[PDB]
């Protein structure tokens, strides 16, 4: 199918970390350090110009993706004119529709999506999300408290589903509000059918080595920038090696 | 599919009457006034009948015979079908057992009618096996009001969805709270995607045939409660084979007798 | 421990029907159709609601009768907190106490200490913590209850699927966040952990309340109970029907069977 | 002192029980039972019993005769008194004849009984002269359910204040709003400075035998309103004397008839 | 494994625990007799910088602590590596996890927990925590509600050390406790671990208060004060003599601005 193909361009991003560039240095940088991806980005916040995304294209052979407004999909008609890898229909930036999200389906380009809860996550896995952000503050608050919630929210009721008598899986899919046949898919799999990045807060090596440890795939990331975002990285690759873990955080500079 | 299967077996009841029986008599006076099918059933909880005077009547009849168990009450549906009933009806008449769950009627090779208000029930009731939607208004009143609301209501929807924007159709699917993929099968069709009659209320010839003009492929009738049962009983018949023919309406509704 | 004892001493009722009686003749009805066990009482659940007045333990003459009619175990229902009825009852020489909550509530904020007897006790719940508390305080066997002497099933099937539901959430839940569930079960957490490693209850567990026709018995067992509690006399006619339910707890997942047994039983209550 | 005295006059009932008796015939039945002590009494308001039936029934039975007065009613009392009863029970099962203020006990040479809910109302009454304190639940029900919150509710505070750091007493004392006084000799003690009984609806033996393993130095009855009270009265008497004892409880409790 | 760490917090029994946010403060601090360093360093506020730890635990002999954000099991993976003495998840750090604190069982080294009263105390030590402290108000300089802390876990411990057997069941379901811990804790008649006092603790009076209501001793967050080293020795006397009045005299005479 053409959405199992764009869920197995999302897989190869597994074990990485994506970083948040706002120009071809940044973007230069986060590739040094062994960032899977970039995302892009330059009041309203819109899609960023699409100059920079090229330069930054250009710049780099990693993955790129890019922020469109939620149900902006002109925005996303844009970005996946000028050839980005992925676009993130983004609550980040500023909604553009109250109501209804892009439909995703009818773009070729592979797109994440954010969500708070399974039933969230599903809805926009319907609507053709081949990856989620499982998102916490949207604000660089720099506390991953809330991401930590929406994760643990996510995985446990992946995990109650999963156990669930099948006679009761009917009501369960009404009371999270979310596509039956998605929901069983979930039951079957013991997990969300596509990749789940955790989002929102991630400040330390520690903060992103708990998501992973938590069952996340890998992580977003929003005095020494080189160091800190090759600390992440490795912490993302050896999430379960304390002594590593301890070595990458060591004199990382104010977070 | 054994599901279109049975979607298809519910597909011969189109344009007709379904009759409440409780004694094999009863159950005659309705196939002689022409019913398509016959509802086995006997406060107080209310329970599916005893399965001694099912028998009596589906041994007396030649048409299909139906009978109610209890909502989520998925032991009594499977004695029901192990006495070879050819329709289970999942009906809200009778005295709920299960307040969270339905019955998983994908579980049984016999069709399930299950009743509903609202094109969001519908659906859910589809999705969990039923092949044939009783919209409900009003049980045991005479007063067909709430039969209307609900089957304008369903047709109502099914109009907009109908003509609606594809990429609204999640949003849509999500305040129904129904699965996606029998909304966007409604949409095409543009009609439930299974056989759908009214119930509640229907106490006239009138009733039925309005039931029918609006969009009903079928009524239940709960007729023996008038006062020439018989009579009654054929003049609905007519008023459902006939629903568009004012002069029919009129020569069989004419000295019906106590409604 | 003797807990372990009395836990097992309960495993023989699995895959049976306790029934109340209110005499002798019935107890004797009551085996004659099968049932794994009687239950002693001076008004059954429907009387008690249709009635009113102040339930108390039967009276120990009424219960010595019944129990040299028989030869199944012969429980007997004492009072919510009453542990002097208990006493009393342990004394007589009867196989288990049932500390129901269908008799008239003696302490409201206390139930008895079951630990401090020998003899096994049942005590009524109506979900998970529910459960694990009343196991805590010694109780052998558990029976999630419905509603009582109304004939309808619909809260005993709520019952029985919210404790069941937990247990499986529990078995599958992350470590980690056991501790927290325990707080909001407001159980002993070693009882869940011990939930949690079993699957199950880590005792006999019997459906209560409104279990009226054969079709209602099945019903529990395949929801994952171990046997029905039948508070049977109040219908048509006891025997057929009280031979009927025993034998759907039997063949619960037997289609035919079950449309045997229920053909032509009688007006149910 | 006269109260220290008082206080040990109530002290020979303990281990025992109270009957309530309307006539001489029930005071006999009642002696004749092993009761302790009688209580006399005859909608509507209900008042002190008339002298005449209190002089028959003090005149019938060898043991202690106590009777009611209303609360509040401090003349009710004087006239009791004055009759040569041997306790006054201040009791809330009569007709309250003052809401605020309870009768003035120390003014009196007979010891009183009071009833309570709580160990801040018990000691307050104790304050006002009372020398035994009736924990009371419900009246006439023939439930016990309040007397076990009540008795469980006076006992716990006790046991909670015989261990509490001293330096906390005083605002123990405030939120009990009871005398400091008597906090600390309840404290000291480690129980209750008088007597305390147990009353309402103690309907059985194993009732009784429960009010006494609670901690309860003895309980009233309120008996006749059973089937054979001859017998009835006899089973809670040796309840009470050997509440410790299911062997026994087993046997004054057969067939003991209708409760 | 548990009963190890717990008996490795009974030495800290009559000690003075003291915050410190690098090296010369950490000696500052054993220099005035504490019994242990905490190390650290609006915002969020997380685990401190390894780097700065190490700096700490090779510049003392006494035993060095370090906080990791309630729920952040890997915060503690971290300090775990690194190999201080105790790792207390405290509630003054940036909570991580509004739902679940740390499964301490599943770490080597001790744990300290916080706690405002008796089921919290306990459900913290059922989690593994080898030590409690009882926190009040955090960088306030008011002790009133670690005072309000200390007696409510000390009051209900003397209530459930005389309560009716039968009635435990129902108490251990209001603490939202584990009943095992409850029946333990009424047979010892104290806290099964370690009980200091922390919140507040400002002056020497403060910190003779804790100890004479029932502590076993004192966190201090001194160093907000006009003189560290006299009021960091005074501190530690007080818990040391905290029943000799004449001798509270002399170490709260003179201690400068507090």
């Amino acid at each position: 199918h053409p959405f199992s193909v764009k869920v197995g361009l999302a897989q190869v991003l597994r074990g990485g970390a994506i970083v948040e560039v706002s120009s071809v240095n940044q973007a230069k940088l986060a590739e040094s350090a062994g960032a899977c991806s970039v995302i892009v980005s330059d009041g309203v916040r819109r899609m960023p110009d699409p100059v920079l995304i090229k330069e930054v294209k250009r710049a780099v052979s990693v993955p790129v993706m890019a922020r469109a407004r939620v149900g902006h999909f002109v925005e996303a008609q844009i970005l996946e004119s000028l050839a980005v890898d992925y676009i993130d229909e983004s609550e980040i930036i500023s909604v553009a529709d109250d109501d209804h999200f892009i439909n995703k389906h009818n773009f070729r380009s592979p797109f994440i999506c954010g969500c708070r809860d399974t039933g969230e996550a599903l809805r926009r896995i319907r609507e053709g999300a081949a990856m989620i952000r499982i998102q916490g503050d949207l604000t660089a608050t720099g506390n991953i408290a809330e991401t930590v919630k929406n994760v643990r929210s996510l995985m446990g009721e992946v995990r109650v589903l999963n156990n669930m008598d099948d006679d009761e899986v009917f009501t369960f899919a009404k009371k999270i509000s979310a596509p039956y046949d998605l929901v069983a898919q979930t039951k079957q799999m013991g997990r969300v059918p596509v990749v789940q990045f955790a989002s929102g807060g991630i400040t330390t090596p520690a903060d992103a080595a708990l998501m992973m440890q938590l069952g996340c795939d890998g992580v977003f990331v929003g005095p020494d920038p080189f160091k800190k975002l090759r600390s992440i990285v490795q912490a993302v690759q050896h999430y379960n090696d304390p002594h590593v873990l301890a070595e990458m955080s060591s004199g990382l500079e104010n977070a | 599919s054994p599901f279109s299967v049975k979607v298809g077996l519910a597909q011969m009841l189109r344009g007709g009457v379904i009759m409440d029986v409780v004694n094999a008599e009863q159950a005659r006076i309705a196939e002689e006034a022409g019913a398509c099918a016959v509802m086995a059933l006997e406060g107080g909880v209310a329970r599916m009948s005893d399965p001694q005077m099912i028998k009596e009547i589906k041994q007396a009849v030649t048409i299909p015979v139906m009978a109610k168990a209890r909502i989520g009450h998925f032991v009594e549906a499977q004695i029901l079908e192990a006495i070879g009933i050819d329709y289970i009806d999942e009906s809200e008449v009778l005295t709920l057992a299960d307040e969270d769950h339905h019955i998983n009627k994908h579980n049984f090779r016999i069709p399930f009618v299950c009743g509903c208000r609202n094109l969001g029930e519908a659906l859910r009731r589809i999705r969990e096996g039923a092949a044939m939607i009783r919209t409900k208004g009003e049980a045991g009143t005479g007063n067909i009001i709430e039969a209307v609301r609900h089957v304008r209501s369903v047709n109502g929807d099914i109009r907009v969805l109908r003509n609606m924007d594809d990429d609204e159709v999640f949003t849509f699917a999500k305040k129904l709270a129904a699965p996606y993929d029998l909304v966007m099968q409604t949409k095409q069709l543009g009609r439930l995607p299974v056989v759908q009659f009214a119930a509640g209320g229907v106490a006239t010839p009138a009733d039925a045939a309005l039931m029918m003009q609006l969009g009903c492929d079928g009524v239940f009738v709960g007729i023996f409660k008038s006062g020439d049962p018989a009579r009654r009983a054929r003049a609905i018949v007519q008023a459902v084979t006939h629903y568009s023919d004012p002069e029919m309406l009129v020569e069989v509704s004419c000295g019906l007798g106590e409604a």
